[PDB]
């Protein structure tokens, strides 16, 4: 492939540099169009540019925690973090999510890693060994309401059991209702006055709870559940422009007030280098 | 070699190396010819 | 008020004109739907689509 | 049951009126079925609301 | 003798004619089209109004003065009601659109001034109270009136900032959404043709815009001497290939 | 095991099923159709909602006792509010229609009595005042209430008197026009085609009405021993291959 | 797979909508016996519904 | 590839993609045409 072919001295009335960008194209113009050249070859694909390998990397999207410990007299498990759920989206920690609003609808398959590692902050004799359960909660199914209710039993509901410390790895197919996930949406859910703008189950991609199978022993065990997705088998409609004020909110383009200029002034005048 | 059965849970596509711009670049509706006045 | 065989019948009134037999919304997973069978089904799974039917026998 | 997703209401009405012979008195009533069309697709299986326990059941 | 700068557009009963226009911009280099069967999921035959709703209906004028900062007009709400159009809206369960956009503003030769005409499909707008505060349906559903982005923040509504679009990204990249400029030394109109775009074959035509079309004084309108200090602009759209399914009682929407 | 007497109707996204029918009645013998370009004038393309408009509006019932004179509708006018069909009779100058009419009244075999379901092309009215005196539009434009044969004379309107079916004939010759009888011991619905009958290819929906719909008690009701003395009578009616022509303003009609 | 057929308007002596459910039988009445309905496809196969795969985790 | 001699021992079966209602939803002796009358 050339990247740029020879071209030399040009006195035409055929001018290539002079268009109107009131039209709304940009007008494929090159080196050579203005300059003499000389052949150089490509030497390059753009593979890496691929909308399958930009979003297809590993990010963490979700960090929770949930503590094994005696869970006598507790009155509200949820509240004690013996367990807790998550419900799943990738627009909580931004570095995935600015990636993600470069397009307006997006589909894909996710792959997810879970990694769970435990802290021991007081005084123990030893470090326990931890199971964690997670489980993929759809909609509608029961949820749990103790660290170890009926629901645990997850007898039509995935659930994957790995050990603290150590990875669990799964896929899941693309779940969305529609044909892509919207990454936006110019709507409400019906025409209501006071119903919410913007957020929507269009967007919706399951929900996961987690807890720890082990009961307790004499210590307590802080265990940090880490979250990662990859998305395989991109496809990405309509570019949009990029994020550029901070965000505030999970499904509001919301920015915050008295933000601070994004575009760098210049030390010097417009003249300045 | 695929060992599981679900589509969703090979790895990663493949480069589209499908590649062009003039939907995003000239989307006119008359063709401009690069050399040729813009407006006419 | 107790589950009876009688909230299985629908009423009618002789000599009543235009006015309403029964009125229900259709979330088949839940309220009058939610013990059918199909309702029983539906909950198996987390979405669903197509066509009901919906058949009213005389009596 | 969700908003975005809804999907309508189903209403019946006298179109004319129940007229009833001679020598016949007070309400009929209307068994009403429903079945699913060979259309219908379900999709994501999860565990139902509908059953729940609280200790293992025992012989 | 043809010009890229002279035009003729008829669909239905109406007509326009443009001689001072800068090409046409084809959203995504798509044609509006309609919904075929394989991508079709409601079993409803469709209705398809043809030449009673696919003609050109002329929005309110505006009016471009040194401190107008732009408006903003949501699809389909800007014609929700616009003859049988409008009907047929409110009236189906669902519907489907593509439209042909012709935006106007004639100066003179001694004018400067250069408007951007962009479509930005989706455009979900931020609330100017931050945080997770929503924009309520009234607000995002102005009617033919459109936003004024000069007018002030009111509660409940969104946040009419222009260097952010009114979402967190900036003014100079709406560039990547189909736009022309009108520059008054150059063109006169700006002509759009919208597809549909959805990530679903047909929906709702009130509870979701598909595209807000934004019309942005970009170089400030500078008149000449003694002259008046502004230029109406004129808005005029045409749906074009709808169609309208389930049909019944007739929506009631808020406000 | 086809009977005569069972019969199903779907139109658009209605049905009507009947268990004890007496066949049906095709105006004139020919089914309502589209208007050839042969018999065309208007050089406008028409427009043709189809399913949105050829559906099955069912007006308000009426109560026949055995005081009853009989009732009359008048087409397009019986329509003007019903749905989209009736959007567009307002908004295009000009529209064409054909209907399936289908009269209801179910009883028991104790019961008898025996409606006469007729059709009159072009039923211009007298003026219960003689002479020359009009009447005025707005009697002669009910709506979805029609007129009740039973009704006092009021001033301006029609004469109701029921043995002249309105105009100077005798009731008895009504069977010249396409009808059909509903008598409790054999029938319980009557059901009419009617294609569009005009001395023009199109015409006005407003100013001009071109059938009324005439139920008329005969044999009068005779109810069982101790029964209540009355039957309700339903009438829905389907515009069908509707087609309308000249998109504009949107009339504005007396009162 | 077709999932409905286009079907338009009826006039029939033909009534599949009117059974008797006394005989215990669910007849297979579709949308297109009784409204006006266009083409789509299934796109679909009953795949997770299949016993094996209700009983099967 | 199986790894194991028994047949328990195998994977999941794979989908019956047998489905025939009629045995449940139209069990009649003497056949119901749709569309003719149920009962003659």
């Amino acid at each position: 492939t050339v990247a740029s072919i020879s071209s030399g001295p040009k006195h035409t009335q055929k001018v290539p540099i002079l268009t109107a960008n009131e039209t709304g194209a940009t007008m494929p113009v090159l080196p050579s169009d203005s300059i003499e050249t000389r052949t150089t070859y490509m030497h390059f694909n753009g593979s890496e540019t691929d909308v399958e390998c930009f979003l297809g990397r590993a990010a963490c999207v979700h960090v929770t925690e949930i503590q094994n410990k005696d869970a006598t007299g507790i009155d509200n498990h949820r509240e004690a973090k013996l367990f807790n759920d998550w419900k799943i989206n990738l627009s909580s920690l931004v570095q995935l999510r600015k990636k993600l609003e470069l397009f307006t609808y997006v589909r894909f398959d996710s792959e997810y890693t879970i990694l769970a590692t435990a802290s021991q902050p007081d005084s123990a004799n030893y470090s326990s060994n931890l199971v964690v359960q997670a489980m993929y909660v759809p909609p509608g199914a029961p949820n749990p309401k103790e660290w170890d209710d009926y629901t645990w039993q997850s007898a039509s509901n995935p659930s994957v059991f790995f050990k603290v410390g150590d990875t669990s790895r799964f896929s899941v197919p693309y779940v969305g209702l529609a044909s892509a996930y919207n990454c936006f949406y110019d709507g409400y859910s019906h025409d209501d006055a006071e119903t919410q703008y913007g957020i929507t189950v269009l967007n919706h991609m399951g929900g996961m709870a987690f807890r720890i199978v082990n009961e307790h022993d004499e210590h307590k065990t802080l265990v940090k559940i880490r979250v990662y997705h990859r998305a395989k088998h991109v496809e990405a409609w309509i570019p949009r422009a990029p994020r550029a004020l901070p965000y505030t909110s999970i499904g509001r383009t919301n920015y915050p007030k008295n933000t601070e200029p994004v575009i760098k002034k210049r030390k010097g005048d417009i003249k300045s280098y | 070699i695929n060992y599981y059965k679900d589509a969703a849970s090979t790895s990663s596509a493949g480069q589209s190396l499908s590649m062009d711009p003039s939907k995003f670049t000239e989307p006119v509706k008359d063709l401009m010819l690069k050399g040729a006045p813009a407006l006419n | 008020t107790k589950d009876e065989v009688n909230s299985y019948l629908i009423p009618l009134n002789a000599n009543r004109q235009n006015e309403q037999v029964f009125g229900t919304n259709l979330f088949i997973g839940d309220g009058v739907f939610k013990t059918t069978l199909l309702g029983e089904i539906v909950q198996y799974y987390t979405h669903w689509s197509g066509s009901l039917r919906f058949s009213l026998m005389y009596t | 049951p969700d908003t975005y997703t809804s999907a309508g209401f189903l209403s019946c009405w006298y179109q004319t009126s129940l007229i009833l012979p001679p020598e016949t008195t007070g309400q009929v009533y209307l068994l009403s079925f429903i079945s699913a069309c060979p259309d219908f697709k379900l999709r994501l299986m999860k565990d139902t609301q509908t059953i729940s326990q609280t200790v293992a059941l025992t012989e | 003798g043809y010009s890229d700068r002279v035009q003729q557009i008829t669909l239905g009963n109406s007509t326009i004619t443009t001689q001072e226009a800068a090409n046409a911009v084809v959203c995504y280099a798509e044609w509006p089209e309609y919904l075929p069967d394989v991508d079709a999921s409601d079993v409803n035959k469709t209705s398809k109004p043809d030449t009673s709703v696919c003609r050109f209906y002329t929005l309110d004028s505006k009016t471009w003065t040194t401190g107008s900062k732009g408006w903003c007009w949501k699809l389909p709400d800007a014609l929700k009601d616009m003859g049988v159009f409008g009907q047929n809206m409110f009236f189906h369960s669902l519907g489907r659109s593509g439209y042909t956009v012709h935006v106007q503003c004639n100066a003179t030769k001694f004018h400067s001034g250069c408007l951007l005409v962009v479509v930005i499909p989706e455009h979900q707008l931020a609330s100017h109270e931050g945080g997770n505060v929503s924009v309520k349906y009234t607000f995002t559903h102005p009617g033919e009136r459109g936003i004024d982005l000069s007018s002030a923040n009111e509660v409940g509504g969104p946040v009419k900032d222009v260097l952010y679009n009114m979402n967190g990204t900036l003014l100079g990249n709406l560039l990547i959404f189909p736009h022309q400029f009108i520059n008054l030394r150059t063109n006169n109109t700006a002509t759009i043709v919208i597809p549909y775009i959805n990530s679903v074959p047909i929906d709702s035509m009130t509870r979701h815009n598909n595209v807000s079309l934004m019309v942005i004084p970009i170089a400030p309108l500078t008149v000449p001497t003694g002259a008046t200090p502004s230029l109406p602009i004129t808005v005029t759209i045409a749906p074009m290939c709808t169609e309208f399914s389930g049909i019944r009682s007739k929506s009631i929407v808020p406000q």
